[PDB]
């Protein structure tokens, strides 16, 4: 009360100090369930693949993709990414993703990544320089090797031209080696480019089978269809707490509600357009957020001439709210002075009826 | 450059409008003491001083 | 299959009134007791919308416009009015919306399908079981790209009925927003003839589909060897929708109980 | 609930000191106009329980001790005919509807059993 | 972006400011006159017509 009349000497009355306003304690933030989470579950751990002349392209409909099941699993060999990080994947939005899934030779892994050249890299499947996106390998000699040698797993070896990024051959025409025109015959000039590799099962490193699969993030003018898995932490019934209900905001003090939505409204609005009332998306309850208590610290006091007790009042807010004897009246919660069941004249106007004085053992009375 | 002339505008439209709440308050004030001033000295005979 | 159907009898297109119909739920904000001022694209009241009549002969579902969404009511009877198809070329070149309601389930499945002159479902008639049977689907005939794909839940509708006035009536209200295909639709039992009824309705939300491609035009899917045939006895509305401000009023229990068009008269105003 | 925003606020003065202080103003004139209305007499005058008043009958303007409040028949009448959010604080005021309606007993009960001498004096 | 809408919200509350002063005081000028009135008529008899 000094600093805010910017004098020592007090007089007798009632001063509105400073404001008093609690302060949230938690940030809980909720949303719905994550269920159908994405076909990933069966795209990866497949019978069969396709080879790399003729890879497949599986588009990613709508499902949220859990990149936290692939990055924690130590199950496969290698995980790489280009342009983002692998711990933002989570926590992004994406239009399309496509899955190429093929089957190539362990030495000719590392030719599979954005910037590469070579022989597989630009005769089978080629990378962008702006590619972003993640590579994942894993070793497949226990199941994909056979006694003998396995000649079923053919890839294209020599092409007239580089191959464009994301481009899948179909044609399978026989390569011309010099300027003799190829009748559709082997010769001394033609040559069959399609062969097939040999996985053995006791072969080392740089013979086993690696599934190797690329993931393809772009986007363009189109609602986003794959997503992050969104977290969602524990509700609190009654506490003044920041929430976020499916991209709201705010704070306040949540309670038991008795409004019946409707099964297609989420949250409700009041008049003049205030947010008054959301509903849980997983519980599918309803609950209003009623605002946080707040209000103004008056610091009712005599003349400093006669003494320097003083008494708070916090107008507008509720008693159990605040954190010597402590009254509760019509205007606000009293600390500090004594409720009499006596009448006087009123000598310090508090509001809703009650008036403080300094009489009779001597303290401030209400 | 719009949005510079429409605040202008609109600072000017508001300190019209409260130059114009002033004056009409003013002018409420006079009308009440005139319709008094009619109703006691025209209607009847006022003992009041001026 | 692909059939040009030309045994058809020749009507001028016949118009009708719509008195208070298109109010939907702008959003899905709950209001109790309280008039809320919205402006979106709703149906302006007491519009003149065209009227389409299949009678007996009479199959009339050719391409109509799609300009800032287009309120469909169907005054439907014995489940004729199953599907719609949108787009905005529906030559196979360009992506297109197209939704199916057959006696199984409401595929919607968004591809670029090749659409032939007249598409229709047809349904056989007392084939020695004395219960009608669909087994046409000449709707499309290919599709190369495909975007997005849905198929509900399969279920078992009645494909029989006969009765001397429409019992069923379904509107529905389809937008474009920023690529969402919005889709409304209320239900509720009628007893007419050839009229609108004359009530108010609102219209809730019941799916919303992100096919992120623009639409220009839409078509209707009605119900039935290239001649021959007979349709049944339903009707369908199509009415444009104008940006225009209404005055909604939600009840105690957060339901539209009326609406006031802003610029239709002066008291409304 | 905004950091940032009070940092960018309190550099443009005291429009907030301003702004309170003129509200502050505004809600102590509010009870001190309610005071200098009602409250021009200290001294809570009672009707006596004869109601003798030379044949008229203030039995419609003056309390009733059988309703739960002391407010008259008109008062309730009139009460009756007419029917904490993000920065909004209404104030309760200072001389309750009680209040009020004992101030008008007495000064009704004054003009009754005094004519006018209860203003000027005893 | 907080700038403007700092500016703005300030504006409004201004101008709510301006017209509660306005309107308290009007409502002081009406309870002036209602106590005059209360001391006049009730507390006495005035002569004053009207
Ligand atoms: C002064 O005015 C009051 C208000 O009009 C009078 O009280 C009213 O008196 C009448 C006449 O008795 C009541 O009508 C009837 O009263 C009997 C009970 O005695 C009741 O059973 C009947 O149903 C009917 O209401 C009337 O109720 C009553 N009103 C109230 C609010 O008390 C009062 O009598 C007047 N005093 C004198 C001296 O005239
Ligand atoms: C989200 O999941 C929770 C559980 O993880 C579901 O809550 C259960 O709902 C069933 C069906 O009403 C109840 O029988 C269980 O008792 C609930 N369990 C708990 C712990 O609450 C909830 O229904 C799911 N929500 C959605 C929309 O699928
Ligand atoms: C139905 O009518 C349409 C329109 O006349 C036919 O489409 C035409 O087909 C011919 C031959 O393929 C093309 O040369 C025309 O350019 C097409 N016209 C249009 C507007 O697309 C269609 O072939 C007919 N179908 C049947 C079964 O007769
Ligand atoms: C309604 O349409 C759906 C899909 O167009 C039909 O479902 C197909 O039925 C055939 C025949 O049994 C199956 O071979 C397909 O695999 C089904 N497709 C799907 C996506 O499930 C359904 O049979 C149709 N119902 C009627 C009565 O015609
Ligand atoms: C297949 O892999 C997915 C993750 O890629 C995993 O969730 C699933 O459990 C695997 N299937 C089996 C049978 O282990
Ligand atoms: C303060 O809180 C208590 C406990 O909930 C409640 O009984 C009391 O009515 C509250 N007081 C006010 C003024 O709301
Ligand atoms: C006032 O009266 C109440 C009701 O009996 C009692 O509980 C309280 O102690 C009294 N206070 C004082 C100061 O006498
Ligand atoms: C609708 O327009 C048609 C075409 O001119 C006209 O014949 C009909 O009378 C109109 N109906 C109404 C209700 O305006
Ligand atoms: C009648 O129903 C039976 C049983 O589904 C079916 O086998 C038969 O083909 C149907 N009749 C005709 C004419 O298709
Ligand atoms: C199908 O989509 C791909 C990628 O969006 C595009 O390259 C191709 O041209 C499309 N096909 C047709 C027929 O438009
Ligand atoms: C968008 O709509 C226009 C018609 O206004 C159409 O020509 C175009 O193909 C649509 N798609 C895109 C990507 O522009
Ligand atoms: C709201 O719902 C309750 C419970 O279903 C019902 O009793 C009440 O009549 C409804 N309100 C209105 C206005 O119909």
């Amino acid at each position: 009360t000094k600093c805010t009349l910017k004098s020592f000497t007090v007089e007798k009355g009632i001063y509105q100090t400073s404001n008093f306003r609690v302060q949230p304690t938690e940030s809980i933030v909720r949303f719905p369930n994550i269920t159908n989470l994405c076909p990933f579950g069966e795209v990866f751990n497949a019978t069969r693949f396709a080879s790399v002349y003729a890879w497949n392209r599986k588009r990613i409909s709508n499902c949220v993709a859990d990149y936290s099941v692939l990055y924690n699993s130590a199950s496969f060999s290698t995980f790489k990414c280009y342009g983002v990080s692998p711990t933002k994947l989570n926590d992004l939005c994406f239009t399309n993703v496509y899955a190429d899934s093929f089957v190539i030779r362990g030495d000719e892994v590392r030719q599979i990544a954005p910037g590469q050249t070579g022989k597989i890299a630009d005769y089978n499947y080629k990378l962008p320089d702006d590619f972003t996106g993640c590579v994942i390998a894993w070793n497949s000699n226990n199941l994909d090797s056979k006694v003998g040698g396995n000649y079923n797993y053919l890839y294209r070896l020599f092409r007239k031209s580089n191959l464009k990024p994301f481009e899948r051959d179909i044609s399978t025409e026989i390569y011309q080696a010099g300027s003799t025109p190829c009748n559709g015959v082997e010769g001394f000039n033609c040559y069959f480019p399609l062969q097939s590799y040999g996985f053995q099962p006791t072969n080392g490193v740089g013979y086993q089978p690696y599934r190797v699969v690329v993931l393809s993030f772009e986007l363009l003018h189109a609602p986003a269809t794959v997503c992050g898995p969104k977290k969602s932490t524990n509700l609190v019934k009654n506490k003044c707490v920041n929430f976020n209900f499916n991209g709201l905001t705010g704070t306040g003090v949540l309670t038991e509600s008795n409004k019946k939505f409707l099964p297609f409204q989420q949250f409700g609005r009041d008049i003049a357009d205030t947010t008054d009332a959301v509903r849980d998306p997983q519980t599918l309850e309803i609950l209003d957020i009623t605002p946080c208590s707040f209000g103004g610290v008056s610091v009712i006091t005599p003349g400093t001439n006669t003494s320097n007790q003083v008494a708070v009042l916090y107008q507008g807010v509720n008693c159990t709210e605040v954190p010597s004897n402590v009254f509760q009246t019509r205007a606000g919660c009293l600390i500090g002075a004594e409720h009499v069941n006596n009448s006087y004249e009123c000598d310090i106007p508090i509001g809703a009826g009650i008036c403080a004085s300094y009489q009779t053992s001597q303290s401030i009375i209400a | 450059q719009i949005d510079r002339l429409i605040t202008g505008r609109l600072q000017s439209l508001q300190t019209y409008v409260t130059q114009q709440l002033i004056r009409a308050a003013e002018i409420r004030a006079s009308a009440n003491l005139a319709a008094t001033k009619m109703s006691e000295c025209v209607l009847g005979q006022s003992k009041r001083v001026d | 299959q692909c059939v040009n159907l030309t045994t058809r009898t020749q009507l001028p297109p016949a118009y009708t009134n719509s008195f208070t119909r298109g109010v939907y739920y702008p959003d899905k904000v709950f209001r109790s007791s309280v008039l809320h001022s919205t402006q979106d694209l709703f149906l302006p009241f007491f519009s003149n919308v065209t009227w389409f009549h299949a009678i007996h002969k009479r199959f009339d579902n050719p391409v109509l416009p799609f300009n800032d969404g287009v309120y469909f009511a169907s005054t439907e009877k014995s489940n004729i009015i199953r599907g719609w198809i949108f787009g905005t070329t529906l030559d196979s070149k360009t992506q297109s919306l197209l939704i199916v309601n057959n006696a199984t389930n409401v595929v919607i499945k968004v591809c670029e399908f090749q659409f032939c002159n007249d598409p229709f479902l047809g349904v056989y008639y007392h084939k020695n079981n004395k219960s009608w049977m669909e087994s046409e689907f000449r709707v499309y005939s290919s599709a190369n790209n495909c975007t997005f794909e849905y198929v509900s839940q399969p279920f078992l509708m009645d494909l029989e009925g006969k009765q001397g006035n429409f019992k069923n009536l379904r509107e529905f209200v389809f937008k474009n927003i920023d690529g969402y295909f919005k889709i409304y639709s209320k239900h509720t039992p009628i007893n007419l003839v050839r009229d609108l009824p004359q009530g108010f309705s609102a219209l809730e939300p019941l799916v919303d589909l992100p096919i992120g491609i623009n639409i220009t035009r839409f078509q209707t899917l009605l119900a039935l060897s290239s001649s021959g045939w007979t349709a049944g006895a339903a009707a369908y509305y199509v009415g444009y929708l104008q940006p225009r401000t209404f005055l909604l009023k939600y009840n105690e229990n957060g339901t539209i109980t009326d609406a006031v068009d802003c610029a239709l008269d002066p008291l409304s105003e | 609930d905004s950091t940032e925003c009070s940092n960018l606020l309190l550099q443009y003065g005291s429009f907030c000191t301003q702004l309170n202080r003129a509200l502050t103003g505004i809600a102590v004139e509010q009870d001190k106009n309610t005071q200098e209305v009602f409250a021009q007499v200290k001294q809570i005058y009672k009707t006596p329980p004869i109601k003798d008043f030379g044949g008229f009958n203030f039995s419609q303007i003056l309390p009733d001790p059988s309703k739960p409040s002391k407010r008259s028949f008109i008062e309730d009448l009139l009460f009756n005919k007419v029917t904490k959010f993000n920065g909004l604080t209404v104030l309760p005021p200072l001389l309750t509807d009680e209040m009020i309606a004992q101030y008008t007993s007495a000064l009704l009960a004054g003009t009754i059993t005094s004519g006018w001498t209860f203003g000027a004096g005893a």
